[PDB]
C-alpha cells in the first residue's frame, strides 16, 4: 500500500541545475497536497515547498525562492522538484512527505535522497606526523600519531606498522571542511618508556589514487 | 448547512414543540441537556426557544458545551456558563465530506479575546501576532485569520464532519410562549368522573345538552356560581355536569 | 518568521519520565496556536506523535501509546512534550512544529533523547600542537581529540591566549565507538605567526554541565 | 539495613539557632518512624536528648532544656533537630538513630556543630614535592600542609596533571593549635616513575564553600 519513492540525488558542481522526482503508488495521488523538506547532514528539518491538490499554490521558502521550481504530473502520479543556481549549500537529504489537511500534520514520507553540492574533484592527502610528547603522556603511557588531510575521494587508510600495532590505534571519523576536502587523525597509545624505542610508521594508503607512504613518528625535538 | 465561524441563528416561537419525535429519533450520536433533564421538555412552556446551527469536526463536539476552551469555544462559539438548553450532534459524512476535499467549511483560528457567550464575529481582518504592524498584507506574524476543513471521505471518525445545533431556551419576562403539546383522552358520560376541559378542573356526571352558548363561551355558570355546562374543545359539543349522587 | 528554540541532547535512564520543552520567542503567546509533535530515529523519515492545544483540545496519531502526552505552560511561552516511562526505544530526535496559514511550515531545531543503558564516562581529551614538517609546509593546524565520553553531548570551545575564537575550526559529530561509547575530534587553522603570535592555545569540551580542558604552548 | 544521611559540620554564631537534618533514603516515609537524637561532647560519652514523631507524640530527655526541639518534615524524608540559641556548651557530635524492630539499632552518620567564638579564617595552604634522597630511595610522597582555618570543617583533594586521584593519600584530622585554630596535613604515596610519569599535581582544599588550591610540577 501507500508508499512513496523518489529519485535524482546525486553530486553536482555549485550554479548548475537539478531535478528530482517522486513517483508515489497506492493511494489515489490526484487528491492530496504534497510537500518537500530537506533537511542538512546533522542538522534539523527544514521546509522547503508545498503543492496543493494542482491548486496551484506554490508557496516556497524564503531561502529557495526564485532558484527552485515545484510541479505534479497526476497522469504518472509524480511529483517534481527542479534546482538551479545550486548555492553550494543546498547539500542535504530530501523527503516528499504527504499532507493530511483536515488533522493538519504530514505522513507517508518518502525514505528521502541524497544531493550533495560539491566543487572537488579528486586530491592526494597530505601527511603530517602528530608526535608523542610530555602533554601526551601521563605516566606508564604517551600518544603519537598521524594526521592524513585535505583529499576528496572519501575512502583512505591510515595503519600502523604494516597492520602490526592494533592496540590504541583508533582512527577518528574524517572530517569535511569548508573547503570541501576531508581530513582526519589516526592516534595510537603506547607505554611512556617506548616513545622512540620501536617503530611506530603509519602506512597511508589512498584507493582512488595510488597513494602510499610511510610516516615514522619520532618524540618532539 | 452553515459554517462554525458564521453559525445561524434561527427563532423558534409561539408553536406546538415536541421535544419527544427529537429525543428518541436514535439518529442523534449526542443528546445531552443541562438546564433541563430531557423527558420533562414535552411538559414546560418558556418564551422563546433559540436553535444555532452550525458544522464542525468529530472529536470538536466535545467543546459545544459549558466551561470548555479550545478553539472552537474560544472564538467560534461560546456557551454561556448558566446555560438551559440542549445541544444535539449526528455525524454527516456523506453529505459534507467529498472527494478532493470539501474545503468550503471555515473556522477561525486567530483572535485577539474570546468571544463573549453567544457572540459572533465574521470580520475577515488580517491577524497580526507579534508587534510588527501588518498593513493588510500577509507575512511573517500577519496571518490571515481563516482556515478551512479539508473534508474528505476516506478520514478517520473524529475527523468527519459532524452536524450541530443548539437549542436555547430562554424566559424574558412576557405573558407566555411555546410550550409541549397536550394530550387528550376520551370523554365518557354518564357516570361520575373526574375531569378536566382545558382547565376547568371538577367532577361529576356528564350528559349531552341542548343549551346554545354563543361561540366564543366555553362554560355555563349558574346563579350562585357554579360551572353547570361545558363545551368540549375538539367536538365544540355542550355538556351539562350534574354532580354525583350524595345523601 | 518566528524560532523554536529546542535544547538539545536531553538524557534520562528506562522507566523515568523525560520532560522535552519547546519556546517560542518573547513574542507570540503560546497559548495560542497548537503544537504538533514528530519523532525521528536514525536512517529514517520522521514520523507525527500528537499535538496539543488548550486540554479538551487534544489529539494523537494512530500508533502512538499512551505514553507520549502534550501539555503547554503559559507563563513561559513553552509547549512540553512528556515521554512517561522510557524504553530502549525512544533514542530518536523530537521536533516541535506549528501550522499558522498555510503558507509557511515553521519546525523546531532538534532535541536527542538517549535512554542511558549504560553508566557514565568521562570524556577523554587529547591535544596536539601541529607538527614540524606542517610548521614548514607555511600552516598550523591544531587537532583536539575526545573519546569515551558515553553520553553524546559534548561541545567544544577554542582559547587563544586568554580569549575564545571562532574561526577556522572543524567539529566532527560523535561517532559511536566499538565499546558503544562515542568519539569526536576537531581541527583548528593557523597560520604559523599566528602559532607563534599567541603564548598558548587550548582545547576545552563541555559534557553534562561538567568541563575538561587541554592546553598546549608553542615550544 | 538503610543508612541515615547527616551532613558534616554546620555552624554558626552565638545567640543564633542551627537547623541539623537527618536524612533517609529514597525509600521509607520518615513520616513512619520516631527519630531518636544523641549528643556526644569530646572525651565523654553520648547522651539522649529528644525524640519526635508527629506532634502530639514528641519527648525529651531529663536534662535537655527546651532550647533543643525536634521536628520532622514530610517531603525531603527529613527529621530536623532545631538548637535555638546557641551557647558556648554545644560544640558536640550530634548524631539521629532510628530503632525498628528490636533486631538493629540504626545510627546516622554523625554531624560537627562548632559556636564561632572568633573571626573566620582563611586556611593558608603550603605544598612540597618528593625530596631528592627520597627520589633516590626508590619512592616518593607529596605533603600538603594546612594551617590556620579557624572553623575546623576542612577537607581535601589530590590532583595529577588534569585528573583527580584517590590512590595513596593519608589525611590527619584537624587539630587545634596555640591559637586555638587549626592545622592538618595529607600525604599522597607515589613511585617516582609515577612521580615523572605526570608533568605536575596538586593538593585542594574546600572550606565553607571557599577553594584554594596549590600545584607543584616535576622539576
Ligand atoms: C379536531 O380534530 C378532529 C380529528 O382529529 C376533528 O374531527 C373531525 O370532525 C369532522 C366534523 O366536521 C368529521 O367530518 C371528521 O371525520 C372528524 N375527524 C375524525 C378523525 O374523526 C375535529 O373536527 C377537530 N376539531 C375542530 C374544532 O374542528
Amino acid at each position: 500500500q501507500v508508499q512513496l519513492v523518489e529519485s535524482g540525488g546525486g553530486v553536482v558542481q555549485p550554479g548548475r541545475s537539478l531535478r528530482l522526482s517522486c513517483a508515489a503508488s497506492g493511494f489515489t495521488f490526484s487528491s492530496y497536497g504534497m510537500h518537500w523538506v530537506r533537511q542538512a547532514p546533522g542538522k534539523g528539518l527544514e521546509w522547503v515547498a508545498v503543492i496543493w491538490y494542482d491548486g496551484s499554490n506554490k508557496y516556497y521558502a524564503d531561502s529557495v525562492k526564485g532558484r527552485f521550481t515545484i510541479s505534479r504530473d497526476n497522469s504518472k502520479n509524480t511529483l517534481y522538484l527542479q534546482m538551479n543556481s545550486l548555492r553550494a549549500e543546498d547539500t542535504a537529504v530530501y523527503y516528499c512527505a504527504r499532507w493530511f489537511h483536515t488533522g493538519g500534520y504530514f505522513d507517508y514520507w518518502g525514505q528521502g535522497t541524497l544531493v550533495t553540492v560539491s566543487s572537488a574533484s579528486t586530491k592526494g592527502p597530505s601527511v603530517f606526523p602528530l608526535a608523542p610528547s610530555s602533554k601526551s603522556t601521563s605516566g606508564g603511557t604517551a600518544a603519537l600519531g598521524c594526521l592524513v588531510k585535505d583529499y576528496f575521494p572519501e575512502p583512505v587508510t591510515v595503519s600502523w606498522n604494516s597492520g602490526a600495532l592494533t592496540s590504541g590505534v583508533h582512527t577518528f571519523p574524517a572530517v569535511l571542511q569548508s573547503s570541501g576536502l576531508y581530513s582526519l587523525s589516526s592516534v595510537v597509545t603506547v607505554p611512556s618508556s617506548s616513545l622512540g624505542t620501536q617503530t611506530y610508521i603509519c602506512n597511508v594508503n589512498h584507493k582512488p589514487s595510488n597513494t602510499k607512504v610511510d610516516k615514522k613518528v619520532e618524540p618532539k625535538s | 448547512f452553515a459554517s462554525v465561524y458564521a453559525w445561524n441563528r434561527k427563532r423558534i416561537s409561539n408553536c406546538v414543540a415536541d421535544y419527544s419525535v427529537l429525543y428518541n429519533s436514535a439518529s442523534f450520536s449526542t443528546f445531552k441537556c443541562y438546564g433541563v433533564s430531557p423527558t420533562k421538555l414535552n411538559d414546560l412552556c418558556f418564551t422563546n426557544v433559540y436553535a444555532d446551527s452550525f458544522v464542525i469536526r468529530g472529536d470538536e463536539v466535545r467543546q459545544i458545551a459549558p466551561g470548555q476552551t479550545g478553539k472552537i469555544a474560544d472564538y467560534n462559539y461560546k456557551l454561556p456558563d448558566d446555560f438551559t438548553g440542549c445541544v444535539i450532534a449526528w455525524n454527516s459524512n456523506n453529505l459534507d465530506s467529498k472527494v478532493g476535499g470539501n474545503y468550503n467549511y471555515l473556522y477561525r483560528l486567530f483572535r485577539k479575546s474570546n468571544l463573549k457567550p453567544f457572540e459572533r464575529d465574521i470580520s475577515t481582518e488580517i491577524y497580526q501576532a507579534g508587534s510588527t504592524p501588518c498593513n493588510g498584507v500577509e507575512g511573517f506574524n500577519c496571518y490571515f485569520p481563516l482556515q478551512s476543513y479539508g473534508f474528505q471521505p476516506t478520514n478517520g471518525v473524529g475527523y468527519q464532519p459532524y452536524r450541530v445545533v443548539v437549542l436555547s431556551f430562554e424566559l424574558l419576562h412576557a405573558p407566555a410562549t411555546v410550550c409541549g403539546p397536550k394530550k387528550s383522552t376520551n370523554l365518557v358520560k354518564n357516570k361520575c368522573v373526574n375531569f378536566n376541559f382545558n382547565g376547568l378542573t371538577g367532577t361529576g356526571v356528564l350528559t349531552e345538552s341542548n343549551k346554545k352558548f354563543l361561540p366564543f363561551q366555553q362554560f355555563g355558570r349558574d346563579i350562585a356560581d357554579t360551572t353547570d355546562a361545558v363545551r368540549d374543545p375538539q367536538t365544540l359539543e355542550i355538556l351539562d355536569i350534574t354532580p354525583c349522587s350524595f345523601g | 518568521q518566528p524560532v523554536l528554540t529546542q535544547p538539545p541532547s536531553s538524557s534520562a535512564s528506562p522507566g523515568e519520565s523525560a520532560r522535552l520543552t519547546c519556546t517560542l520567542p518573547s513574542d507570540i503567546n503560546v497559548s495560542s496556536y497548537n503544537i504538533y509533535w514528530y519523532q525521528q530515529k536514525p536512517g529514517s523519515p520522521p514520523r507525527y506523535l500528537l499535538y496539543y492545544y488548550s486540554d479538551s483540545d487534544k489529539g494523537q496519531g494512530s500508533g502512538v501509546p499512551s505514553r507520549f502526552s502534550g501539555s503547554k505552560d503559559a507563563s513561559a511561552n513553552t509547549g512540553i512534550l512528556l515521554i512517561s516511562g522510557l524504553q530502549s526505544e525512544d533514542e530518536a530526535d523530537y521536533y516541535c512544529m506549528i501550522w499558522p496559514s498555510n503558507a509557511l511550515y515553521v519546525f523546531g531545531t532538534g532535541t536527542k533523547v538517549t535512554v542511558l543503558g549504560q553508566p557514565k564516562a568521562a570524556p577523554s581529551v587529547t591535544l596536539f600542537p601541529p607538527s614540524s614538517e606542517e610548521l614548514q609546509a607555511n600552516k598550523a593546524t591544531l587537532v583536539c581529540l575526545i573519546s569515551d565520553f558515553y553520553p553524546g553531548a559534548v561541545t567544544v570551545a577554542w582559547k587563544a591566549d586568554s580569549s575564545p575564537v571562532k574561526a577556522g575550526v572543524e567539529t566532527t559529530t560523535p561517532s559511536k565507538q566499538s565499546n558503544n561509547k562515542y568519539a569526536a575530534s576537531s581541527y583548528l587553522s593557523l597560520t604559523p605567526e599566528q602559532w607563534k603570535s599567541h603564548r598558548s592555545y587550548s582545547c576545552q569540551v563541555t559534557h553534562e554541565g561538567s568541563t575538561v580542558e587541554k592546553t598546549v604552548a608553542p615550544t
